[PDB]
């Protein structure tokens, strides 16, 4: 009859009328489906149970009926409707996974049906692994070779299936060439901090992407801007005196959020394992993004970078290294060249832009623009084999360079999706123009000679033989054009492209200029099957055409390098699963190859090198925790056409086995959550010293470790801490060599820890 | 003697270009329901992200059809208001 | 277009287009309002899209819309001709139906009301409490209750002594379970024992709560409120192990019975064993006890329950001279494991069994019929040789003595009532009469000498010869008959309580050794008047006058039997609960006389009347919700207690056995942080003040302090889901003292530390 | 043209003895919605605990009413399913 005095806060009517109903010791029977929407008030002291329940209910079309035993219901009732509110979801778009590429194709297509063998390593795994460069991110990827000049960090040098020459200029950023002159020291490294993935296209690309080699390209992915507040602060100290420092902010800037900013920036060092040796840099990426109307968005993009120290990259004899040179080793630090005379200092600008236009349902156009600023300062002294008089003494050369480069390139693509009723195309058009000017200075000389073991240093003492200085231009332009046709469980790719390039070198201090042009038609034939099964094989027939801007010995300039690649190819993933298996099986053959040899200023060309294998890779989520990878590379790769003398050999620094697995396991249940125990082994196979092959560089397997732990569990949210160890084992091995005289030692054990501070 | 009753009620598509970027947001809304039994008289009362979704809105609610209310027995129109969220799965 | 193969199990409609949404790389909008009560059987095969999508959809009234390349909306498709059409579902939910605190009791008022309201001091002790105390019998449990003193007999678990504000005479019988008086027989050996694992809850209503629950002290008494039978299957095994030679297993399977769930039974199982503290003694149990409910139409509900119990072994109940344990006796102490008795000739066999049914029909909208009824059934076989001080010659040893008993008690009870709900204007009534009935029948074989003489420090056992007295042999009868009336008058903020009573008694002891016998025929009115003031605030002070009448069946050293003991008491409280939180205060005040207090020394088989005995004292109880995770209680009892009429020269004395001041702290907090979800660490400690030792107050026995300690954990966080762990100790610290004494003869040791490692599996 | 739409289909009501020995459960129904807007013909396929939910189910029912399903020009019978769930809230 008489009331009771009630303290109700407020939250979906609901709980409002639970606590309510409890308090007032009644039934209330009602239905999420009613109280649904509404979300409300409160009380306030001082009712019967009929009034609470009315006056709860008293900005809604509800009221409750019934009587007998406190047994109410909901009903309905009779200013103001004030009517449920909705609850609209978007459902639609993984670890080390990923099942998509926009890279492979230049638009968006899953790589069950892609029909060419494509990688893709996620922030997550370069992350887990310590990957440290973009070279050592793929220390787990298959048909891929890490170890190329070893430990050394200041190039980016990637040896797909076999093929080792060429190998820096090979690395696309947002798909677009670098454009670093890889025939000078003015090549340019991008460093994983900022990035989202690295696709890696085993085989020929040169279709879509234009100085592509025949063994393929790796494609990194810059990292877009967010459209909510993000904010992350990490720090990393670790042996070697590591010390690395870096923040990450992204966000919008206006109230209709159609403005977003990035901003990554970070400074590091190193002292590497090799003595007196530094690695330095910083840099800044500012990314914004503006949509124009609402089919037109914008978004600029810079890149400064500032090497003021290059780390080590030089390589001693393996007479000393793979054998005993008197009866000593030379030591896995070990310096070789005067501290006083030891000068890296690259500087990368790169400002560009990325626009992308709707036109139809149907049509669309993009436009990639990047303009690429740089300078390279070397002085460096540099061991060639053992004195013919002091038998213990390294002989010594000098390498010195001023250098910049100015390059742009850019990309426009228009594309037209539609059907021929059976079929459903997306057809692709482009045209693409890149140029570049390299001016350099260079000096050479010879130094003094240095004990291999037990050095000393001073003595920095050049005889500077005569200058060589020269400008160098390349320019070339691309058509290109791509139809993917889909009918039924089928898949088919149809590509061309018609190159013309023109590459010049004006010989300042002599006079000479060269100056060549060169053309090219090339394209890609592609055909993939896609069973109920999620089992996915597919035939590919691919080219490349790249044109070189190097010399001979005898003067005279390296024709473009050719390639012509049959691939057999089957993809697996069972209906969805959180599991994808590749096999590729292959047979590239380049014309025309292009090495070096580190001692001469000039490039050798080859006549055909012959590749062939298998690859398998795996990606498999076994549970909610434990993630895996793995993979496994035969590789057969021949000098099919020389005249070094070595036709029917086998390549240097390729190894014909490579094997790998990794794995993370991170608890996320009881005493130990938030903890994660993560490793790996690599296996690379015997590889050869010389292209004679007359000597072996042993194998080996390095171990991978890493321990790290969420300490948002204890109470600091958004922080994590991580510690890992790369060649856990501690490893004094030869990694590879390019050359009798310069074999290159492995990175020694690489313990970091780190702290995060995210948003 | 009766109200408003809804009879196709669908509701609005999440905007692409939102979505991609993964944006949440809210529309709140004052509207009419006619003797017609259709919608009329959009007025957009919260907004955030501003002008995101309002136009989705407008669009499913112009689809919207009702019974209109019934008062003393002659069809009469009839003042509304409803709130719209805007979320992305997972 | 074209088609990718998919495999999706199957869940509400929701998921499972959410996992197709992503298969496909489509987007789609929905919203929860169309996804609802749709189901879903997901797809396997090979398809398109639209035609996936379609498929997913097919059993509904939805549709997917498309828009252009993903993009994608749920409308509301017309009409799929089909055949069948398939509603959305619905969930009806009810609504509106923590752990250590209580805010009702059924109990106190015969009718379910709150403690807020209730004008009389109840406290609560749940299963939840008794579980985490660790607490291994009834008068255990209550060592956290302010009022009630526990150590009467010390480490003694033969029988549950509960003393109520200071009267610590005639304890034994204090005991009612699901409302009806337990029906032991204070007067013998054959006084019942309830084990705890049976248990739902204790009610403990101090002071005179005669007028509902007849033939109850002025001190109160305690309620046992038996497990009852659950409508979902629900299952459990416990298992414990722990020091002296603790072991126990039990079972716990409630469920429903039909599939119409009119039906459901109950089946509570349990077997433990103890080699307790003392020297070559056991404790052993076995008891199994079945509950089953049956709905007679709507109107009308009946459960039947049976508590069938077998003790072989009693524990220990014995006492030493306060000399040697308070003292110190020719230079050394009675330790707290000495034994007293001889082994080949002392023991206690009990054997329990009891029936009982209880009715409940409501009659109408206003009236309703209760009808509770209890058959007990007892077997209880002893033998003790002990202790009783130490030896006119032979100086380090004990002089010793012998009782033996044979005896089975019948007895039952039952109590009617009915009950009224009606309004008058603006007084709310729950107006209750009853009529309650107990016969209560012991037959009698005691038996009783001396023995020989043991020394209390190194003693040698094997001298079980005894010198007997004539056997001495009765049968002792009790009936009583109660009619009582009690109404509730709610107006405004006022809670009055009114309640009127008439007991009738009859006591018949035929000794049939000496053929005499003494039949007595007894009557009295008790009633009570209570007043409460409710403010919205959340507090309530309230005033309770009330009065008590309890039959004594005992006799005098001549055998004049004694007349039953009376009690009156004046009390004036304040008890607070704020609105939604989960704490709750009160603060009593007590002024309690009892006329006739039935004494009695252990040498002896007599018990002598006290002309009057006076408590008065405070009582502060606090239950409080510290935070999400930290729960709390505490209390402080001050106790003044006199002799007020005595004619043996103590009278103004203090009742030994009775301490004037306790006070008890226990928290328990239990995690869900990432690291240590599902672990619980608990603990308290317990403070007695002195005590007498003496009812002419010439020693006084010290103070005390223990500490108890728990940890527990969800071993079902760590994967093995229902299973969970538990370990326990009571007297952490491993106190050595004397807990009481009866009389300067008889002294008893507190317990020692008890470890209890536990484990569980639920449903 | 159309189907049925629901006009009043307010819920059913939890057993007194049921909120009481917290008892959940489901009842699953086939009926018919008359051409004439009302239910009809109930006959339910799933009873857990049996027969204890029913009579509200029905009850509940006999009060609803519909706009009859339209079949391109006569207006139709239509047969329908219903699930109910009943719970218990904490």
């Amino acid at each position: 009859e008489q009331a009771r005095p009630y303290a109700i806060p407020a939250g979906q009517l609901g709980d409002v009328l639970n606590r309510f109903a409890r308090e007032a010791g009644i039934t209330l029977s009602a239905t999420p489906a009613q109280t649904g929407g509404y979300s409300s008030q409160g009380l306030r002291g001082s009712f019967t149970v009929q009034q609470g329940l009315a006056r709860l209910l008293a900005d809604t079309p509800l009221e409750a009926e019934d009587q007998g035993d406190g047994s109410f219901v909901l009903r309905e009732a009779p200013d103001v409707l004030n009517m449920q509110a909705v609850e609209v979801f978007a459902l639609g778009n993984d670890g080390y996974l990923a099942t998509h590429s926009q890279i492979a194709t230049k638009t968006s297509k899953p790589l069950l049906e892609t029909s060419q063998t494509v990688s893709v390593i996620t922030r997550e795994q370069i992350d887990d692994t310590a990957s440290k460069t973009v070279q050592q991110a793929m220390r787990y990827t298959p048909g891929i070779f890490t170890g190329q000049v070893g430990a050394s960090n200041r190039y980016d040098y990637v040896v797909m299936r076999g093929f080792a020459d060429n190998s820096v200029d090979n690395i696309y950023l947002d798909g677009l060439k670098a454009m670093g002159d890889s025939g000078t020291f003015s090549s340019m490294q991008v460093d994983p901090y900022f990035l989202e993935r690295i696709d890696v296209l085993k085989g020929p690309s040169s279709v879509l992407y234009g100085r592509s080699l025949p063994g393929g390209l790796v494609a990194l992915t810059s990292k877009k801007p967010l459209y909510e507040d993000y904010r992350q602060i990490t720090g990393s100290i670790g042996n070697m005196g590591q010390k690395e420092m870096g923040f990450d902010f992204s966000g919008p800037l206006d109230e209709e959020k159609r403005i977003a900013y990035r901003l990554i920036g970070l400074g590091k060092g190193s002292d590497t394992q090799f003595d007196h040796v530094k690695e330095e840099r910083y840099a800044i990426a500012p990314t914004l993004a503006i949509d124009f109307s609402d089919d037109t968005t914008l978004t600029l993009q810079g890149y400064l970078q500032h090497d003021p120290n290059g780390g080590y990259h030089g390589g001693v004899p393996a007479d000393g290294t793979l054998s005993h040179h008197n009866g000593r080793h030379i030591s896995r630090e070990f310096f070789d060249g005067e501290p006083s005379k030891d000068d890296f200092d690259r500087t990368q600008r790169m400002f560009g832009y990325q626009l992308e236009h709707r036109i139809d349902d149907v049509w669309s156009a993009r436009q990639n623009f990047r303009y690429l600023d740089s300078d390279v300062d070397l002085s460096q002294v540099y061991a060639y084999g053992w004195s013919a008089s002091e038998p213990n003494k390294l002989n010594r050369y000098f390498s010195g360079a001023r250098e910049h480069l100015q390059a742009y390139i850019v990309d426009n693509m228009l594309q037209a999706e539609f059907a021929t009723g059976a079929a459903r195309h997306t057809l692709l058009t482009g045209l693409d123009y890149q140029r570049r000017r390299t001016v350099v200075d260079w000096r050479s000389g010879s130094a003094s000679a240095l004990d291999a073991f037990n050095p000393v240093y001073g003595d920095d003492a050049i005889s500077y033989f005569p200058d060589d200085n020269h400008t160098r231009r390349l320019e070339q332009t691309g058509v290109y054009l791509q139809d993917l046709i889909d009918i039924d469980q089928w898949r088919f790719s149809l590509g061309l492209r018609q190159d013309w390039v023109s590459v010049t070198d004006k010989n300042r201090s002599t006079g000479s200029k060269a100056d060549d042009d060169w053309e090219k038609f090339t394209g890609r034939i592609g055909a993939l099957y896609l069973f109920d099964n999620g089992l996915a094989p597919y035939v590919s027939y691919s080219e490349s055409f790249n044109p070189n801007a190097y010399s001979d010995a005898s003067g005279t300039p390296l024709a473009p390098t050719e390639g012509k690649q049959w691939e057999l190819g089957l993809k697996f993933q069972a209906p969805g699963s959180n599991s994808f298996y590749t096999a590729s099986l292959f047979h590239i053959t380049q014309e025309n190859v292009a090495s070096k040899e580190p001692q001469d200023n000039f490039y050798t060309s080859v006549g055909e090198v012959r590749s062939q294998g298998l690859e398998l890779e795996a990606h498999t989520q076994l549970s909610d925790n434990l993630k895996l990878l793995g993979s496994y590379t035969y590789t057969d790769i021949t000098y099919t056409k020389s005249l070094d003398g070595n036709q029917g050999h086998t390549p240097n620094q390729a190894p014909k086995h490579m094997a790998s697995l990794w794995a993370d396991y991170a608890f996320d249940a009881g005493p130990l959550s938030g903890l994660s125990i993560g490793g790996g082994a690599r296996y690379v196979g015997e590889t050869w010293a010389d292209k004679e092959n007359t000597l072996r560089v042993p194998d080996y397997t390095l171990v991978d470790a890493r321990i790290g732990y969420d300490l948002g569990k204890l109470g600091l949210k958004g922080l994590d801490v991580s510690l890992n160890a790369n060649n856990l084992l501690d490893k004094d091995y030869v990694a590879s060599c390019y050359s009798l005289d310069f074999c290159y030692f492995g990175e020694k054990r690489n313990v970091t820890a780190t702290v995060n501070y995210q948003f | 003697d009766s109200d408003i009753k809804p009879l196709r009620m669908d509701p609005p598509v999440y905007p692409r270009m939102a979505q991609a970027r993964g944006i949440e947001g809210r529309v709140k809304v004052l509207f009419t329901i006619t003797s017609d039994g259709r919608i009329d008289d959009i007025q957009v009362l919260e907004s955030v992200p501003s002008r995101m979704f309002d136009r989705e809105v407008r669009q499913a609610m112009a689809k919207w059809r009702f019974e209109p209310r019934v008062s003393g027995g002659k069809i009469v129109a009839r003042q509304a208001t409803k709130m719209f969220f805007f979320k992305i799965e997972k």
